[PDB]
């Protein structure tokens, strides 16, 4: 899928293991607890998915670590990243205890969906961490079991 | 298409006669159709809803209930 | 009396249709794992929340879930997928349809038990005769023997019939028909003024009316109007769709808390009102919208003390303000807050029990008076707003009330003051007399002797039951009576017939108490005869060694 | 075991316990008597 | 004259001229005439 | 206080009562549940919990006294007004 105008390097780097994106089960939210961070980051996420061909009622769980842990400036990406690989080793996916009450705004966004408490799952096949920094500094990575 | 919120309202103040005409057609809105046009026309409401209440609730909805509306059908 | 309200401690639950895709995803897994199977009551009413929430949105994510079912890996992912589509169904014929609170619990009740070790033990055990609540709505209004038609009030029902007999059939002169009522009458008035010298059952659920001579007489007309949608109620739902309410005493574990998710499960917005404002709390009130929050429901927790003058105002204009308050207009007043104000007679009325009297009387009326004055002055004429005051049964017959009994029965003169008084149309009143509610709440140490009074051919409730009770005077039925007429409605399990309640129970008390004390009492003696007869040695030597638990890092 | 189950295991307990600093293994003998394991880090009393 | 009750003995004597009038007039169903008796009967039990 | 005068054998005028007609009232006249001001919460206090605390009062000087075989009569004074009048205000709740 290198340099494939014809492959999204998500839609590759996934189906090399046989998958879709309808296998990418869990999103780990970089979630910061800001007002736009968690606009935009749902968005990018749910633009992502629908693009590649996501089929329509599946939704991604949505984990956001900043919760219980706060954001550690630099280390956010590296804890966000342990809690998948956990969440991949265990099939469960931790909620947002902190999810007052999700913002009328998230509902606009099909793919995905924020638990207030955890999940145990027959399993999860592939997920994806996404964080965003200072200076226009936005990365991704996903993981697969 | 010339109306404008809170029209006349200024001459209602000032104009003991104009208040009371606003007044009883007021008067008869609430206690007939349940809204006031001068509530309307002051805070013009994106929305408003009124309330079937008690023994002068049940009476305005009859009102409600008696609104004949009339289209004959492609046949006669 | 310390004020507590703040409008930016005030949160909003309002997002059902995010709970909705959870608790649906969760119900999945649920089954898939066995942790519901398909027996439990629950699965039910879990699948009644999730029609509940019905978008369309959420049936696409019903749909593919199910779609994609792994039906060829074991039962349960069959039996979920077969359930899932079920639902699914479901869910397609109630998009648009009004949620509905409908209790399909297990009714339940009480049974304390005395363990050969002395143990007192108290569970709540599946009513015997009742499974579904279809059969408690009947089981209560049918009766109990224990409450026998008195003479006074079958000479009455009687003569009623017969009124309504001789009437209704015109053929009889005008002559003597006007002279029968005449003859009746007489009857009537004689029965009500002296009774001494002139002289099947009484629902446990039934409302009233007041004789000329302000009685509160048992009416079956009412009774009949309101068990009927009681029923309807344990059937086919309840739905409050478009109410909003407001609640205060609506702690964790009590009748409020009951009654609360009741109407979050109809389309209901409400205020709920706590006075222990915390994290722990404000997560509770979460928990309950998260699954009870129908389409168009909103819970909005606040912090407040109804022992607080300013409080009260407060409130009340938080809840109309249109700008900066939440602008609402009120369907339900629920005024339960109240205070333990246990282990006083006139003896010692404290600093506690006139707090307590403060909250649960002067407070109370300054709460209703500030909504209706709110409406007043907001041109809101045409929708009253239902009071369900909680009235008591024991009007001094129990003990150490201190200034309890003072304010229930005072409560009562709003019965008259809504036909004096000048605010009928913005309050209506409707006297709820809940009754013994072993549920844990205000009667917990009750519980042991829960079903020896039970035993008397009498009826006492668990929470849920109660609020079901409750929530039936909240119904469009009874809703409409009180808007012409205040509204009694004893909610009494019939223990209005067992009289020296107090006495029975306290001897209940003991000889519970007693037995069990004597019981474990005589284990320590002969276990300790023991250690004289074979010595310490030996007997120590034969004790259950029971391992106290480690913990080791894999 | 926080972000995902909601408290702690006597296993994180005793983890959390250790790296706080409340706990520390020992031994040797504890008021003459020998003992090995877990001890209180404050007072020098043996813990369970 | 506000206060005014009948006795015991009015109520039946009472009960007497309705039954007597309403049945020596002979207008009502059988069903009816029935019943009424049925109705009868209880109240002048309880009233002993 | 009063109560103690009146039983205080020292001091007081160490008497103990057969009869007590607690009669002290405010007119709370004009206000409906609309407005249960100031006024009316210091009646309700004075006709009602500290008329109580009155009762309350004397009952445990007796019963401490040793004054056992001679009941004091309380003549209370109830109503026939239970809300049936307008503007009581915190009037009947109290008589009530
Ligand atoms: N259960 C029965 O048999 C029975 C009989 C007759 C009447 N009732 C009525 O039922 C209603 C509910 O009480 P319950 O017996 O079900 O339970 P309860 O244990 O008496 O509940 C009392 C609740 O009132 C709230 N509260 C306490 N102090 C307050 C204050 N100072 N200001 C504002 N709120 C305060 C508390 O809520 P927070 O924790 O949120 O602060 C608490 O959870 C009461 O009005 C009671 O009189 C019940």
């Amino acid at each position: 899928w290198r340099r494939d105008s014809r492959i999204a390097p998500l839609r590759g780097a996934l189906a090399t293991w046989g998958l879709t994106i309808d296998d990418l089960g869990v999103a780990s939210f970089h979630g910061t607890s800001t007002v736009a961070n968690d606009k935009n980051e749902s968005d990018v996420i749910c633009q992502q998915l629908k693009h590649l061909g996501r089929t329509k009622g599946n939704a991604v769980l949505g984990i956001f670590q900043k919760y219980l842990t706060g954001h550690p400036k630099g280390a956010a990406g590296a804890w966000m990243l342990n809690g998948c690989l956990q969440v991949l080793n265990t099939g469960i996916v931790p909620g947002n205890r902190n999810a007052d009450n999700v913002d009328k705004v998230m509902e606009q966004f099909d793919y995905i969906v924020y638990p207030s408490r955890s999940i145990k799952t027959d399993g999860i096949k592939a997920f994806s961490v996404t964080s965003f920094g200072f200076g226009q500094k936005g990365a991704q990575a996903i993981g697969v079991h | 298409g010339s109306q404008e919120q809170g029209m006349g309202m200024d001459l209602y103040a000032t104009s003991p006669v104009a208040k009371e005409v606003w007044d009883r057609a007021d008067k008869h809105f609430r206690e007939n159709y349940g809204f006031s046009i001068i509530d309307i026309v002051k805070n013009n409401p994106k929305e408003l809803t009124v309330h079937f209440g008690g023994p002068r609730g049940k009476i305005i909805r009859q009102n409600y209930m008696s609104m004949t509306f009339e289209t004959v059908n492609a046949d006669g | 009396i310390e004020p507590a309200f703040d409008p930016l401690k005030a949160r909003v639950y309002d997002s059902s249709w995010n709970w909705a895709r959870q608790d649906a995803l969760s119900m999945y897994y649920d089954i898939i794992f066995g942790r519901l199977r398909v027996v439990d009551r629950e699965i039910v009413s879990q699948c009644i929340q999730i029609m509940n929430r019905s978008n369309p949105l959420l049936l696409e994510f019903m749909q593919y879930h199910i779609d994609h079912c792994p039906t060829e890996r074991g039962e349960t992912y069959q039996l979920a997928k077969e359930l899932g589509q079920q639902l699914i169904e479901n869910c397609k014929e109630v998009l648009g349809k009004p949620p509905v609170y409908k209790d399909v619990s297990i009714p339940t009740g009480p049974q304390t038990t005395i363990d050969a070790r002395g143990n007192i033990q108290y569970q709540e055990v599946p009513r015997a005769s009742a499974r579904k609540f279809e059969h408690y709505v009947k089981q209560m209004a049918e009766g109990g023997p224990i409450s026998q038609y008195s003479n006074r009030t079958k000479v009455q029902n009687d003569l009623r019939s017969v009124y309504k007999l001789i009437r209704r059939q015109h053929r009889l002169s005008k002559s003597s028909q006007l002279q029968f009522n005449a003859l009746y009458k007489d009857v009537i008035r004689a029965l009500a003024m002296n009774e001494s010298q002139i002289m099947e059952t009484i629902p446990f659920l039934h409302l009233r009316k007041k004789d000329e001579f302000g009685n509160w007489e048992y009416s079956k007309k009412l009774t009949g109007i309101y068990l009927d949608g009681l029923e309807a109620a344990a059937r086919s739902g309840l739905t409050f769709q478009g109410k909003h309410a407001l609640m205060t005493g609506a702690g964790a574990g009590s009748i409020g808390a009951e009654v609360l998710q009741g109407l979050l499960s109809g389309g209901a917005k409400v205020i709920v009102t706590t006075s222990r404002f915390s994290r722990q709390v404000t997560e509770y009130y979460q928990g309950i919208y998260a699954r009870c929050g129908a389409r168009g429901s909103q819970l909005v927790v606040v912090p407040f003390n109804q022992g607080s003058k300013q409080d009260v105002e407060a409130l009340v204009n938080y809840i109309y303000d249109t700008k900066n308050g939440l602008g609402w207009d009120l369907d339900y007043v629920v005024p339960f807050a109240a205070i333990p104000e246990n282990g006083r007679e006139i003896d010692s009325i404290d600093s506690k029990s006139e707090l307590a009297h403060r909250i649960m009387l002067t407070n109370l009326l300054r709460l209703l008076g500030a909504i209706k004055t709110q409406k007043k002055e907001r041109g809101y004429e045409t929708r009253p707003a239902q009071v369900i005051l909680p009235l008591s049964p024991n009007h001094g017959t129990f003990g150490n009330d201190g200034l309890y009994s003072e304010s229930k029965l005072a409560l009562e003169t709003l019965f008259n003051r809504w036909y004096s008084e000048s605010w009928g149309n913005y309050l209506t009143i409707c006297g709820a007399v809940i009754g013994w509610t072993r549920g844990t709440g205000l009667m917990s140490a009750n519980n042991l002797v829960a079903e020896g009074v039970e035993k008397l051919g009498v009826r006492t409730f668990s929470q849920q039951e109660m609020a079901f009770n409750l929530l039936g005077l909240m119904a469009p039925a009874i809703v409409n009576l009180c808007q012409s007429d205040p509204v009694f409605a004893d909610l009494n399990g019939g223990l209005q017939f067992i009289p020296d309640l107090k006495g029975l129970m306290t001897k209940l008390r003991k000889e519970i108490m007693e037995t069990s004390a004597i019981r474990q009492a005589v284990i320590k003696e002969t276990a300790i005869e023991n250690k004289v007869v074979n010595g310490e040695d030996h007997e120590a030597l034969y004790r259950r060694v029971i391992t106290e638990p480690r913990a080791n890092l894999k | 075991e926080m972000e995902a189950y909601g408290k702690f295991s006597l296993e994180g307990c005793v983890e959390m316990a250790w790296m706080m600093g409340l706990i520390k293994n020992h031994n040797g003998p504890l008021k003459g008597k020998p003992y090995s394991g877990w001890v209180d880090a404050k007072t020098g009393e043996p813990v369970d």
